[PDB]
């Protein structure tokens, strides 16, 4: 089975630039290289066939090159309709292998979140359960450092996040931290708050609520 | 070419996975094309499967050999695939797709067709629908001019759910997240909507569900205080 | 250069004067075609043209990859290395920036490979492009690719109407061009080059293209060609006919043949002998001839010419009673075996006979001689320059006596007759 080599892992760049990713194959494969596109939710897209040939209906700023065991391909000019993962992958020798695959983020000025806090509806706390969520809203970059203090006691190990991938619209991320608790420790507290944390922030925001 | 998959999203252990994909634009048999399986493990690149000929001759993964088979139904125009003794490590996101050629001299390797995919979750467990609650709106999600709102999908299995805004009527400002795999067995995720903050008490914000691995559609009207 | 001895009485004729050119080994090269693959084919006069073209293309394909399912011992042997899987992918990088490359193979043999024509560059920039606006309005790109494709075509038919092993090896197979610096690229002798480059015709006729593999857009077939390993050594033709006696009583007639006619080489001491004919090309003085078809002989062979009776070599002869009339056409005259009532005589053009040929074993030049009649047969001579020479001497026919001659041997030689005759003088 044919080793596959993709670089870098990752890479960020602004709109406009000349983007690269490199593939190695342990051995020879000649010109039987394609490169692969592929968004969240969807299946890949065909973007070159044959080491270089341009797939129909791909734009131009699009290009394959190399022959043998090393490969690249080209972004002219980066655009926001192109934030996916790029994948190469080898068809010389069965069974076809593809490469561990290029993550592509769209570089962009530092933008603070917009921090709201919602309390738990009254039609979860009769099944027994209670979820505070805290929503980060359109920020970058994506390191972001949110915690919870339930009557000023940082919580640790009942919160999950979960981001969103990049916009192509404002280039900017959102996250979500659920702190999960019991209808029964629910309500022997007052303060709920979410502690954010991120650098187009001068200092920490915090937004909380009472009635708990 | 168009491709459209078929297949069940939940799979018990140490039984067979049965995989269909209907062809649309050219024959089974038409000249130089092979059916070709991709399956996508969660957060992971693509693993190669195998494909089946337009003759009928078939080439699995030697990793997958034993536990594979695939066929072809050309009365319906449709290619199929078969896994069997699964376990945990064979749920992905599984891709028809079809390499075809006018002349061909090499493999068949380009992917220029593809299905949407089928999610299959590999699990002992049964499926659950989501509860679903709302996510109201207040001074503490009000940032000037506009407001949050959402609602939250809450204990279902398996992935994945389909989350809309006003029947589609909404589309602008919503951010719906990837979601996240509980303490428990299973899953929740969230979704949130920016509106005008003057349009709430005169406009009806509902939040759409619908996970099909449990024949559930849940509607809940997202209000103020 | 050439010249002939007519040896009257043994009824034989020696050619010399000709220079060798014995094949001793192969040289095997391998021959690429870069092919192309086609992803669509999807559209307006001069484009339907190239869409017919197209489809001479992939027919084409089609019927090569169809065709895939000891003189050539070699060759054969090559083939069997490029259906390994990497192999030829080895060559493909070879030749990537060059069209002349040495190959070694995986089983240690080092190959010239040549790439003859490249029709993936030619698609892939020039008409790629196009199949995905429809629109061509000039007729150079149309004619360039019919070209280029005819050529394919036509090896294609040759494979497949030669089960993949072809001979003479074609211009279509190997241009005049192509030919001639693959000669020059071969390891030998200056002379050898020069040999084969004035003689590419004959080259050609003892070639063979053996069609290999098509595989990962690369049509490969090997082109075996001769090595000659011996050059300017002497060379002769012996030509032989019927030596009979000439009694009036019909039936009562014996008759000698020297058998092992043929061609002579001088080779390493010895004397190449190559019994079956058309298995040597004569071009002017200079005689091509394959070994695998010799014997080797003691040089002391040519003893049967001067002195057939000598006892250090048993020359081969043949008898029989049937005296029957011939004529064997040589290189440089006629030997005439006239016997009974026919009528033999020999002819010029304008001046019409000139010899009347007595009962016997004779001969005439090509000097003022046209034709030969011997009965109702008509012979045209070669008319080929060079000097004659008439040896006189009795037919030894006439030291036999008939009362013991074996008639009734086909395969013999003189002490096999003579074993033979002592053994029937006995018992009288």
């Amino acid at each position: 089975e044919i080793v596959m080599t993709q670089s870098p892992s990752s890479l960020s760049a602004s709109i406009g630039d000349r983007v690269t990713i490199t593939c190695q194959a342990s051995q020879d494969i000649s010109t039987y290289l394609n490169w692969y596109q592929q968004k969240p939710g969807q299946a890949p897209r065909l973007l070159i066939y044959g080491a270089s040939n341009l797939e129909t209906g791909v734009p131009s700023r699009f290009t394959g090159s190399g022959y043998g065991t090393d490969f690249s391909v080209t972004i002219s000019s980066l655009q926001p309709e192109d934030i996916a993962t790029y994948y190469c992958q080898q068809y010389q020798y069965l069974p076809y292998t593809f490469a561990p695959g290029t993550k592509v983020e769209i570089k962009r000025t530092v933008a603070a979140p917009s921090v709201f806090i919602f309390p738990p509806s009254d039609e979860q706390l009769k099944s027994g359960t209670a979820s505070v969520v805290c929503l980060l809203n359109n920020f970058y970059p994506r390191e972001a450092k949110v915690q919870w203090k339930v009557d000023n006691a940082l919580q640790s190990g009942n919160s999950q996040e979960s981001v969103t991938e990049q916009d192509s619209k404002d280039s900017t991320y959102s996250l979500s931290s659920t702190l999960t608790l019991s209808k029964a420790d629910y309500e022997k507290h007052k303060v709920y708050a979410c502690e954010v944390t991120h650098q187009g922030l001068s200092s920490p925001v915090t937004k909380s609520f009472n009635r708990g | 070419v168009q491709l459209v998959q078929s297949g069940p999203g939940l799979v018990k252990p140490s039984q067979t996975l049965a995989l269909t994909c209907t062809v649309s634009g050219a024959s089974i048999n038409s000249d130089n094309y092979y059916w070709t399986w991709i399956r996508q493990r969660p957060g992971g690149g693509l693993e190669w499967i195998g494909h089946i000929s337009y003759t009928g001759n078939t080439y699995y993964t030697p990793s997958l050999k034993s536990r594979l088979s695939m066929s072809l139904e050309t009365s319906q125009s449709q290619f199929s695939l078969r896994l069997t003794s699964v376990t945990a490590a064979d749920s992905a996101v599984y891709f028809c797709a079809a390499c075809g050629a006018y002349v061909l001299i090499s493999n068949c390797g380009w992917f220029d067709s593809w299905g949407q995919g089928t999610q299959v979750t590999v699990s002992s467990a049964s499926t659950k629908g989501p509860s679903v609650f709302p996510l109201a709106p207040s001074s503490k999600s009000t940032s000037g001019g506009t407001a949050a709102l959402g609602c939250l999908v809450k204990d279902y299995f398996p992935e994945p759910v389909t989350v809309s805004w006003n029947s589609g009527a909404l589309t602008s400002g919503v951010h719906t997240f990837p979601a996240v795999l509980q303490s428990s067995g299973l899953y929740s995720l969230s979704s949130v909507v920016t509106v005008p903050s003057s349009s709430l008490g005169t406009q009806t914000y509902i939040c759409n569900v619908n996970h099909k691995p449990s024949n559930t559609k849940v509607d809940k009207r997202v209000e103020p205080k | 250069n050439i010249t002939e001895e007519f040896y009257q009485s043994t009824c034989s004729a020696v050619s010399k004067g000709y220079l060798s050119a014995l094949r001793t080994g192969w040289y095997t090269s391998v021959i690429t075609i870069e092919l192309s693959n086609i992803k669509e084919n999807k559209c307006d006069a001069k484009v339907k043209l190239i869409k017919q073209e197209l489809d001479k293309y992939k027919n084409a394909v089609t019927e090569l990859q169809l065709l895939m399912q000891s003189a050539i011992a070699s060759g054969v042997a090559v083939c069997k290395v490029l259906h390994l899987e990497g192999e030829v992918n080895k060559i493909k990088s070879a030749l990537l920036s060059t069209n002349k490359a040495v190959v070694s193979l995986s089983n240690g043999v080092s190959v010239l490979t040549f790439k003859v024509l490249d029709l993936k560059n030619y698609i892939d920039k020039q008409l790629l492009p196009i199949l995905n606006s429809c629109s061509i309005s000039n007729i150079e790109t149309v004619i360039e690719f019919q070209q280029k494709n005819n050529r394919l075509l036509e090896i294609t038919r040759e494979f497949s109407v030669n089960a993949g092993v072809t001979t003479p090896v074609s211009t279509y197979m190997l241009t005049n061009s192509e030919l001639l610096s693959l000669i020059n690229d071969m390891p030998i002798t200056n002379d050898q080059k020069k040999l084969m480059s004035n003689n590419v015709q004959i080259v050609r006729q003892q070639s063979y293209s053996i069609m290999c593999i098509i595989k990962e857009e690369v049509l490969a077939y090997v082109v075996q060609l001769p090595l000659y390993g011996v050059i300017d050594t002497p060379c002769w033709k012996l030509h032989t006919s019927p030596l009979c006696t000439t009694n009036t009583k019909e039936g009562s007639n014996i008759c000698l043949t020297r058998t092992d006619r043929g061609w002579y080489c001088d080779n390493a001491g010895s004397v190449s002998f190559f019994p079956q004919a058309e298995t040597c090309k004569v071009q002017s003085n200079r005689v091509f001839c394959d070994t695998m078809n010799s014997l080797t002989l003691p040089s002391e062979v040519n003893l049967c010419n001067v002195d057939i009776f000598n006892p250090k070599y048993d020359c081969k002869i043949m008898t029989s009673k049937t005296d029957v009339s011939s004529s064997v056409i040589t290189s440089l005259g006629a030997i005439v075996s006239c016997y009974g009532k026919t009528k033999c005589t020999a002819s010029n053009k304008n001046r019409g006979i000139i010899k009347t040929f007595s009962n016997g074993c004779d001969y005439v030049s090509n000097k003022g001689v046209d034709t030969v009649s011997v009965g109702n047969t008509l012979y045209y001579v070669n008319k080929q320059e060079g000097k004659s020479l008439y040896v006189k001497g009795e037919p030894i026919i006439n030291f036999y006596d008939p009362l013991v001659f074996p008639s009734d041997e086909f395969d013999a030689s003189i002490s096999q007759v003579n074993e033979k005759i002592n053994q029937s003088l006995a018992f009288i």
